[PDB]
């Protein structure tokens, strides 16, 4: 005579998960850059108008 | 028109051709286990000996 | 389609007698030579029922390998004085064929081999009713139908053609219409039982699978291009044979597996052997089934 | 799959003048072919309406089923059908010419394990639970006694013209 | 739902001897929990004592090593007043063993 | 993240023939395969709704 | 950073008794030289495996260094009398083979190497069954397989094939299939373990770990991208040795470079570490997992 025993711990209910993401804090961290009028690429119309991904 | 019912020729009645998939294998008649197809070529006829006009 | 255009299997001989003018080039029938009962039956455009099926033997390959019988005489003149037999059957049929030819062969009615011949040098016209007086002539005959021979062992001497609302339908006659008769110009399918005759149907519906017979697999030699090998001398599961040779499943499920002393590597055909019909409900396997281009004498009275 | 309508079958066999049986059948307004004419019903009967809400389970070879659900077209989740296909081969096979419901398979990765498990739908639960013949309303449901399709058998008269 | 697919169990004929004694008895009966059963099995070698009732529809296996050590397993019963007699047996001879205790009333 | 479902979910210790333990679970309907087969779970019925707004 | 395809850790030979003729440029294997079983094993779209595990020995280098078992014969012959013990085995081995190559070995079900050859002047065909006659003749072994071998001694005789839907595969007779089976091919990997037959598995589960091992990097040959350089010259770490050779933070953590005075620039290998695989649940150490066709009888019935 063998067992085969099944030792139940305890009855649970887990979440089933789904759309997921990861977040958390930040701090930014800007420069300061100054540079005269007609000197290089000191504009006005360069300055008003600027990309952000150039 | 498939090649399996071209025979008949470019005809001037009001015909359609359908593509029906079927089970393959040897139990149906094959030798390979890909899934076979059947090619039907229905046209309508007349069955009647006079007309209306509606 | 078939990729097996020019192979034919078995014998492949296309010569009747009184045109044996092309046996150089068309006994056997292989993928070089030029037989002009041949090559006009790979035309796209014009057979494609040949083009669906061409694994199977033609007509007069079944003439040549004991299946289709010759009628008498087989082949008529078609230019001797007093008449001739091969008129009627002639007229009687709307096909087209190129000119340069001397011969064309055709079905009668039951079920044998008649076929016409002009002497030479005397050419066909368009419609082929009748020769003329004659750039080179071709050596052969050219085929009138659209069928291929196979063999079968199913009777239908009772299923004769019941075409309702039809005088005469081909050649055949059903009965003598002596009122009212509508000529027209339509194209009606046939198809040839065992020891019946030329059974005319309506609807066509082919039927393809597969058995045991070794013309249903083709094999080829390993050499120092494609080489065909007799695929018969393969032993069967117990038996005998003469050169040994394997392949896959279902080359191996019907013959005996040997591999290792094989001499080539069997396969299967793409869907051939056995061709049934759907006729009165059942499923029969018919001799020469084809689709021809006649005129069909519809009642009206 | 479902039904959109109830056509009136009638199975009519044709006894031939000398002999021969040939057995076909009649629907609504439908006709066939024979070796003699053709053969046609001018009038049904009765005609049960409104069955966009059910659908009917087929099994090659077994009984038949029902289930009290609206059939959907847009495979979505906990819906009888989230994953479907075209054919038995595609099913028994899982073809990629069949449809699914995008992010099914709940992945939890870990590290070096990997355990991917689906909450799928069982289709034997409903076919054993809904399974013909079932009562409904006056009529009864059963299976088909010939062509391969869902019939409905009644409890009227034939009140029809040939 | 236990499936098995095609899994080979062996098993060697054990001919160890272990005495087993009666400890306490704490539980409930026709509830979903059950009795806990206290036993006291001394053997001198490491094996399986098997045990049973009368009737044949208990069935108590523990783990039987050397010493005296004290195991048990849950029991159920549809009697506050336990009075069934039990036989075990630690390689095939079945000796007589007694149960008692009292139970209380919980679904 | 969130949740769509209390998956009912059941830590089992199957405790093999011979000795061996193993610590697994089982939720609504899926399976784990062990040495021995694959355990399942069959009917349930202790569920809670209402898991998206959280 | 990008680790070579041909430099072969261990002894690097790829070779078999019967067949070692190719022993002159197949004895180590190296840029010098061409050896015929192991040009085909670097084939872009072949074997992508191979491929991916560069620094890893396969299943002839596992054969010489004492890990995987011999057959009895190794090397059979096709065209010998008595039959052939090395096809029973490799006929439900759905492989295929080029031209050239004469010889081919693949791993049989016993867990040992085989291997089968044909007498001159025979060629393999398109699978390697029987021989024919033809170029030149690669005296070597065509490679049939996608595996790779490793050093490792792991026990596990208390696994067998136990596949789902499965009768039986190859010639190992699994469950008892009362009803039909259903012969085909398809794919299906495995792994082989020690003291233990060819465990088939239908899922697997590879895991690499970087260690510090001199199999897990790689130099460039300079003057003191470019060639290579071997490895096993390079001197450890607190100590000396035979030639020099730097490198980076990881070949340098190992090993102790002279920077100025060095002749290799060393660098980490991208493909290498201890491959384990999962079977039933449990991390294990397997010596040959590949992923080839074989035959597998599926129920029907």
């Amino acid at each position: 005579t063998k067992f085969l025993k099944i030792k139940t711990v305890s009855s649970e209910l887990s979440c089933r998960e789904g759309q997921s993401y990861w977040t958390g804090s930040f701090s930014p961290k800007c420069l300061s850059s100054r540079r005269c009028h007609l000197v290089g690429e000191c504009h006005v119309n360069r300055c008003l108008s600027w990309r952000d991904n150039e | 028109t498939s090649a399996e019912f071209s025979f008949v020729g470019e005809s001037t009645t009001m015909r359609e051709n359908k593509c029906f998939e079927q089970c393959g294998g040897w139990g149906c008649g094959c030798f390979n286990v890909n899934p076979s197809c059947l090619f039907v070529h229905t046209y309508l006829q007349s069955v009647r000996k006079e007309a209306l006009r509606v | 389609e078939d990729p097996h255009l020019r192979n034919r299997p078995g014998k492949g001989h296309n010569y009747i007698d009184g045109m044996t003018q092309e046996d150089a080039t068309c006994k056997p029938v292989t993928y070089a030579g030029a037989c002009s009962s041949f090559d006009v039956l790979l035309e796209k455009g014009k057979f494609p029922l040949f083009q669906s099926y061409a694994h199977h033997r033609t007509l007069l390959e079944a003439v040549h390998d004991t299946i289709i019988a010759k009628a008498d005489p087989p082949s008529c003149d078609l230019q001797s004085a007093h008449g001739n037999p091969c008129m009627k059957e002639k007229l009687v049929m709307k096909t087209h064929c190129p000119n340069d030819y001397q011969s064309a062969h055709y079905l009668n009615n039951d079920g044998k081999m008649a076929s016409v011949k002009c002497p030479p040098k005397y050419e066909l016209t368009e419609d082929c009713n009748f020769c003329r007086q004659m750039a080179s002539l071709k050596k052969g005959s050219y085929p009138l139908q659209d069928l291929f021979c196979q063999s079968s062992e199913d009777d239908g001497s009772k299923l004769k053609t019941k075409m309702k609302g039809v005088c005469e339908v081909g050649v055949q006659a059903l009965k003598k219409c002596d009122g009212q008769l509508s000529t027209a110009h339509e194209v009606v399918p046939f198809a040839v039982f065992k020891n019946s005759k030329k059974v005319y149907l309506d609807k066509l519906d082919l039927k393809t699978e597969e058995n045991l017979l070794p013309d249903s697999f083709v094999c080829f030699e390993h050499k120092g291009e494609l080489k065909s090998f007799d695929i018969s001398q393969c032993p069967k599961i117990g038996g005998h044979g003469s050169k040994k040779c394997t392949g896959d499943a279902a080359f191996c499920s019907a013959y005996e597996c040997t591999a290792q002393y094989a001499n080539a590597y069997c396969s299967h055909a793409n869907g051939s052997g056995i061709v049934q019909i759907q006729v009165s409900g059942v499923w029969k396997k018919p001799l020469c089934v084809g689709y021809e281009r006649v005129v069909v004498k519809r009642e009206l009275s | 799959f479902n039904c959109i309508d109830w056509v009136h079958k009638l199975t009519l066999e044709i006894t031939d003048f000398d002999g021969s049986v040939s057995t076909i059948d009649l629907g609504a307004s439908s006709s066939r072919f024979t070796n003699w004419g053709s053969v046609s019903l001018s009038l049904d009967a009765e005609g049960i309406s409104g069955s966009n809400s059910f659908s009917f389970i087929e099994s090659p070879g077994k009984g038949y089923a029902i289930v009290d659900e609206p059939f959907s077209e847009i495979p979505r989740q906990g819906f009888l059908g989230e994953i479907r296909c075209n054919s038995e081969s595609s099913v028994l096979s899982a073809h990629e010419s069949c449809l699914r419901a995008p992010n099914l398979i709940s992945y939890k990765p870990m590290i070096d394990q990997l355990e991917c498990t689906t909450n799928l739908i069982d289709p034997f639960v409903v076919f054993e639970r809904g399974s013909l013949p079932q009562t409904r309303n006056d009529k009864t449901f059963a299976a088909s006694k010939g062509n391969r399709g869902v019939q409905a058998f009644s409890k009227g008269s034939v009140q029809a013209d040939l | 739902t236990l499936m098995f697919d095609n899994f080979e169990v062996d098993f060697v004929g054990a001919a160890v001897s272990c005495d087993a004694a009666f400890l306490n008895l704490t539980g409930c009966y026709s509830c979903n929990a059950g009795a806990r059963v206290c036993l006291s099995i001394t053997s001198t070698g490491t094996g399986s004592l098997s045990a049973h009732n009368k009737d044949g529809s208990l069935h108590i296996v523990l783990p039987s090593e050397n010493g005296t050590k004290d195991q048990c397993q849950i029991l159920h019963f549809t009697v506050p007043e336990v009075e069934e007699e039990f036989m075990y047996s630690c390689d095939g001879d079945e000796r007589p063993l007694l149960v008692k205790g009292t139970l209380i009333a919980i679904d």
